[PDB]
């Protein structure tokens, strides 16, 4: 158990443990209102906070779902056994969440369903939760073989500047 | 063979213990070593676990140069008859979660 | 990238032979059992499994890399 | 059910009481107790996020109880 | 289970037997088996072979250790192994006679399977 | 005994840090262990510095990248037990954190 | 079967692989890298950088 590698080394690591989670998670939490995650080191223990919307849809009946989730992060990384621990948080103002209103954009598209109508019912959810402002676009095809390009945008905006 | 009868039970044994297996894709693999211990030389868990999946049984997910298999209910009533396990058993995991 | 041109031989894998099965141990006369060629003599064989009366040469077909006699 | 609703509470009844109470009968995320204004006294409305619904699920009188001033919590969605 | 039947006694050593994996199916796994000193009991059925087998097969077990047992009709220990393990003897996919099989300790010792050999050792 | 424990503190952002530090040379000023102050070590640079294009084609652009770490460290000489007790707690950012038995 | 399926790669540009796919063509090692200048691009915004300059 040991030595311990470089200081500019430990960084890195750490970087890649923090991306590739947050891509695993986001191809199977996609239909539960996925926004991101914040993990953190404690003593003798991990704890990696998986914020979504909707825990329900997380947790399941009998916590199945975080069961396997937990026993994944516990073979892949080749953590110490028992040392991981998972918990959730629900977010609370989902307008801001810009992550998680494209996706469930993507599936009421993908549900079959009209694209200016699908655009600003969700344009308008955003704008009440509070925002100076919001855009969106969707390019690609639609009524035909050519591709174009669709803006919905609404209040504020910046573009420029730190 | 497409590989022999030990090394079948091997994997559907281990997977049983864990619910939950995950693995690489390679094919230069010498022992595969990270579990199964030291008795698949090939691909055998990835070659075994698509074909339980084009069964159903088991959902796949894949990341970063990672399988990540997850057993269902139905494959857990598949593996308890096909290894003779009791009628009761789930040794992967079996708690509520708080 | 372009379609493959045509060959003048291939053949893949050979059909391994469809023989007669089990005429290794011979009776004449019971309980007595005529055994002919030596069983193989390896810790790691079981010692149940024939070797090959192959004359000129003399291998047991378990093995896959050692113990070749031959004579 | 948006929130676990717990009524008639103690004076008694503090975050970490529930907290506590709560704990080892499945972990919990947040409490929200009605903590008076100014006062750390409650005020008989708690709102549990429990963050879970299955070990919540698999005893309903247990935790309502426990041993508490011999009084008894309430479990409600 | 059984009475110490003939019939149902069989059946018995099939059940626990493929837990244990004494099951020597075919006459050169057989022979193998009984060669060896693994085996404890061997089965025969009717002839739907060569007449050179039911000889060496008394003259396995005179020599190395006596237990055999025949029963007729191929089509009954046929129809009671698989294709795997349990799930369907019934099965048009696969069926077809051992003809002979070895089993080696008799499978599992046990309850019953201990007592329908012991009836027959004694008396034969 | 009283053994010379350094705590070694290292970031990657400065506000997180050094609010980090201060809380430690507090507590440990206020129950006199006789504290010794942080000594910032030189900033270092990571660089980064490779192509904007993928599949390169039109005018040859790059993109410098850089990352900031941060050290320093607080040597303090007190009884191991109560450091090791009072460090690990009160850490509030994703902010490391390593004890040493000795270095002097 | 066969006897062989392999040869030595130990060094060179084949015996190191990339984390697209196992892809290659793009000769990557800095720092520990082990990662795509393309897919580097992308984690900008990801962790290991903010860019500020």
């Amino acid at each position: 158990m040991a030595v311990q590698i470089s200081k500019k080394r430990k960084f890195v690591a750490d970087g890649i443990f923090k991306a590739e989670l947050n891509e695993f998670l986001t191809r199977e939490l996609a239909e539960d209102g996925y926004s991101g995650v914040e993990v953190r080191v404690t003593p003798t223990r991990t704890e990696i906070i998986i914020l979504a919307t909707r825990t329900q849809n997380v947790l399941g009946e009998k916590g199945r779902r975080i069961r396997e989730l937990t026993a994944v992060v516990q073979k892949r990384f080749g953590f110490p056994e028992g040392s991981v621990e998972l918990y959730a948080e629900k977010v609370a103002t989902r307008g801001l969440c810009a992550i998680a209103q494209a996706e469930s954009l993507r599936y009421k598209l993908l549900g079959g369903l009209a694209v200016r109508r699908a655009c600003y019912g969700v344009l308008r959810f955003i704008m009440e939760s509070g925002a100076k402002g919001c855009e969106v676009v969707v390019s690609g095809k639609l009524r035909g073989q050519r591709a174009k390009s669709m803006k919905f945008v609404d209040g504020l905006m910046i573009h420029s500047g730190d | 063979m497409l590989m022999p009868k030990k090394n079948r039970i091997a994997i559907y044994e281990l997977l049983f213990k864990e619910g939950v297996m995950v693995a690489k894709k390679d094919v230069h693999m010498p022992k595969h070593p990270e579990l199964a211990d030291k008795n698949v030389p090939n691909l055998h868990v990835m070659k075994a676990m698509q074909s339980l999946k084009s069964r159903g049984y088991v959902k796949e997910q894949f990341a970063w140069r990672h399988f990540y298999w997850y057993l269902t209910n139905e494959g857990i009533q598949y593996l308890r008859d096909y290894l003779h396990l009791p009628p009761e058993i789930v040794p992967a995991t079996l708690r509520r979660s708080r | 990238k372009k379609s493959y041109t045509t060959p003048k031989k291939n053949k893949h894998k050979r059909k391994k032979v469809k023989l007669a099965v089990l005429k290794y141990y011979k009776v004449d006369e019971n309980g007595k059992i005529s055994r002919l060629r030596r069983e193989c003599p390896s810790d790691e064989c079981g010692a149940g499994v024939f070797m090959a009366s192959h004359f000129d040469r003399h291998y047991c077909g378990k093995c896959c890399l050692t113990y070749c006699f031959n004579k | 059910n948006a929130t676990i609703r717990v009524t008639n509470l103690s004076e008694d009844t503090r975050e970490t009481d529930l907290q506590e109470l709560f704990r080892p009968f499945g972990s919990i995320s947040r409490i929200y107790l009605a903590k008076d204004k100014t006062t750390g006294q409650s005020k008989g409305f708690a709102f549990i996020s429990f963050h879970r619904r299955e070990d919540a699920a698999r005893a309903i009188a247990g935790v309502s109880g426990f041993g508490y001033d011999h009084l008894i919590l309430n479990v409600e969605w | 289970g059984g009475v110490m039947d003939v019939n149902t006694a069989l059946q018995e050593v099939l059940k626990t037997a493929l837990i244990h994996d004494g099951l020597a199916r075919g006459i050169r796994e057989a022979a193998k088996a009984l060669d060896k000193r693994q085996a404890h009991l061997c089965v025969l059925a009717s002839n739907c072979d060569e007449p050179m087998y039911v000889k060496l097969v008394e003259a396995l077990c005179a020599e190395h250790q006596i237990n055999l047992i025949k029963v007729d009709d191929n089509k009954k220990l046929g129809e009671w192994v698989g294709l795997c393990k349990i799930d369907r003897e019934g099965k048009p996919r696969k069926v077809v006679g051992c003809s002979c099989v070895v089993v080696k300790d008799y499978g599992k010792e046990s309850q019953a399977k201990d007592v329908i050999e012991e009836y027959f050792k004694c008396k034969k | 005994a009283i053994h010379r424990i350094r705590i070694t503190l290292t970031s990657r952002n400065v506000k997180s840090l050094e609010k980090v530090c201060a809380d430690l040379i507090r507590g440990a000023k206020e129950k006199n262990l006789k504290v010794k102050g942080p000594v910032r070590m030189p900033t270092k640079t990571l660089r980064i510095t490779t192509r904007k294009t993928p599949c390169g084609e039109g005018s040859k652009t790059w993109d410098r990248f850089q990352m900031r770490i941060h050290k320093r460290l607080i040597d303090l000489h007190s009884p191991s037990e109560i450091v090791k007790q009072i460090t690990s707690i009160s850490i509030e950012p994703g902010v490391e954190v390593e004890v040493t038995i000795a270095d002097a | 079967q066969q006897l062989y399926w392999s040869h030595p790669r130990k060094f060179g540009q084949g015996s190191r692989s990339c984390r697209v796919c196992s892809n290659r063509h793009g000769l990557i090692r800095k720092y520990g890298l082990n990662m795509c200048r393309q897919c580097f691009r992308q984690y900008a915004k990801d962790i290991g950088f903010i860019k500020l300059d």
